[PDB]
């Protein structure tokens, strides 16, 4: 029950920190999988649902493992084709492969499916899949918070404008973050309607019929820190904002 | 490369094959420590083009929901192969019902039943389909707790659902008709199937194809008439009063197998029947053991 969830202790002594790879290059590690995850799966033409189940599968193996040994361009591939299955989404192993070799080599040519690299490649991305079964100890049943937000924004009755920032927000904070290793999803889910109703000037206590555990002490801290990796991140913050 | 969470399978000493005969590769196995006994599954992968099996994903998926007396248990994965680890039950209703030697009486009749119309009402109400009903199937253990088992071809559901399922000899007239629309009455009605089973000790309608069932659904439960189950169109106590003679038992027996699906009892109703809640009421499982 807390074996998916770490203390931020536990995230600065990540098996990746072994090999010596910084905090911050850890960070950029994670978000750029996510990215890729992302691009991946909207070309494959999944939900983000399917997305989100990748991206915590990624972040969750990087728990045990090490970028330094295991790259995000390695296994992004591998969490989204299992993720894929896991949610009942399948995409062919060659499809995914294709899409993969594509977003990470625009301008390359796909190999001839008979050549012996190309079998390789296929072969390498079934032993990825196979080590992040084992390396999650099967538990691939992820509860994401958008079900939650959802929820909230009902629950405080949002305008349709107020209940899309909020998930965009929870979209974000798995990206950008790693709250998903930190907090539980209905905890993630009320930092990001917080957040959502601040930047909207909204206001609504609420949070205590979400989650018994949530202080709007812990809200405030956590929504800092959200907003500033979006302040920190190109036309991500223009999505959302009020131009009118 | 390292692995906290998924232990190597050679933690347990393999016992016996028991069995290929049971839809694959199943074997009775022995902690190496403790003794505790359980069974292996393995995941079979020949012409398995897409890695990991999708199909052990959903099982495994599934296993990993139920938690419940009467659901088989799941205890972790292994690896080496990958092998499912299940807590080890030593029989199972058809072995029972095969076996001269084994005597149910009524009342343990009624306990077999109330356990396995319990799982299933539990399964359901997780949004989770069996669709495997069959004697073989359902475990019991040492101790006379009864498992449902083989979750294989189980799936979740809340509807275009696949029409390739459960064994011929169990499957539904919803089924056989080509419905793709069906839920949880079709568990219920392979419940009626065992139900039977438990007195004719043999599977009361065996056909060879699709249609052959459908000719013998028939012969039992009437036929199938827009009257009798309603927009169908896009003798039940007689043949068993030999049997079963008891009448509480015959009633439930033909409301699980009722041709209207929608019409069919379902798990919490058929709990509820006076079957289990007249005398000789429901008793444990020893003697039968
Ligand atoms: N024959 C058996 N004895 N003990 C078992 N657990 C057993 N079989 N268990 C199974 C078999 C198949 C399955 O999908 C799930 C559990």
């Amino acid at each position: 029950n807390k074996r998916w969830y770490f203390t931020r202790e536990q995230l600065e002594n990540s098996p990746s920190r072994r090999f010596g790879v910084d905090p911050d290059k850890e960070l950029s590690y994670r978000q750029q999988a996510a990215n890729l995850l992302q691009d991946m799966g909207q070309r494959l033409n999944v939900s983000q649902l399917t997305i989100n189940t990748a991206i915590v599968y990624m972040h969750r193996f990087y728990m045990i493992q090490s970028f330094t040994q295991f790259p995000g361009n390695s296994v992004a591939p591998a969490a989204l084709f299992l993720a894929a299955k896991v949610e009942e989404q399948p995409k062919k192993l060659e499809h995914v492969i294709k899409v993969a070799h594509t977003c990470l080599h625009p301008q390359e040519s796909l190999p001839d499916t008979r050549s012996e690299a190309y079998l390789q490649q296929v072969q390498d991305l079934v032993i990825l899949e196979s080590i992040i079964l084992q390396t999650l100890g099967f538990e691939l049943t992820i509860d994401h918070p958008h079900t939650h937000v959802v929820k909230c924004t009902q629950l405080v009755r949002a305008s349709k404008d107020l209940a899309q920032t909020s998930y965009f927000m929870a979209t974000n904070s798995l990206h950008l973050t790693t709250f998903s290793l930190q907090y539980t999803p209905p905890v993630v889910a009320c930092v990001c309607i917080h957040l959502a109703c601040k930047w909207s000037n909204w206001e609504i206590h609420w949070w205590e019929y979400v989650d018994a555990t949530v202080t709007l002490e812990l809200l405030d801290e956590l929504t800092h820190e959200l907003l500033q990796i979006l302040e920190k991140t190109p036309n991500r913050l223009k999505r959302i904002w009020n131009w009118r | 490369v390292e692995c906290p969470f998924c232990d190597e399978v050679s933690k347990y000493e393999k016992l016996a094959k028991i069995g290929q005969g049971t839809f694959g590769e199943v074997f009775k196995a022995r902690h190496r420590k403790t003794g505790q006994k359980v069974a292996l599954k393995k995941v079979l992968m020949e012409n398995e083009k897409e890695g990991f099996p999708i199909t052990a994903l959903r099982e495994i998926k599934i296993l990993q929901l139920l938690k419940h007396e009467n659901v088989v248990n799941l205890i972790e994965i292994c690896r080496t192969s990958i092998y499912l680890v299940f807590d080890f039950c030593e029989h199972d209703l058809a072995g029972l019902l095969s076996n001269v030697l084994v005597k149910f009486t009524l009342s343990e009749i009624k306990r077999v039943m109330q356990m396995l119309l319990n799982g299933l009402y539990y399964i359901h109400r997780n949004k989770i389909l069996h669709r495997d009903m069959k004697a073989a199937n359902v475990l019991i253990t040492r101790d006379g707790v009864l498992k449902l088992a083989d979750f294989g071809l189980a799936r979740a559901f809340s509807n275009r659902y696949t029409n390739r399922v459960v064994t011929l000899w169990y499957r539904p007239p919803e089924l056989l008709l080509g419905e793709r629309d069906y839920g949880p009455p079709i568990d219920l009605w392979g419940a009626g199937c065992i139900m039977a089973e438990m007195w004719t000790r043999s599977p009361i309608m065996q056909g060879n194809t699709e249609q052959h069932q459908l000719a013998l659904i028939s012969q039992l439960c009437g036929s199938i008439t827009p009257e009798v189950w309603p927009n169908v169109d896009n003798k039940v106590k007689d043949r068993l009063k030999a049997y079963v003679r008891d009448p509480y038992a015959l009633d439930l027996i033909d409301k699980l197998l009722v041709l209207d699906p929608a019409q069919r009892i379902d798990s919490d109703d058929a709990l509820n029947h006076d079957f289990f809640w007249s005398d000789p009421m429901p008793s444990d499982l020893k003697g039968m053991l």
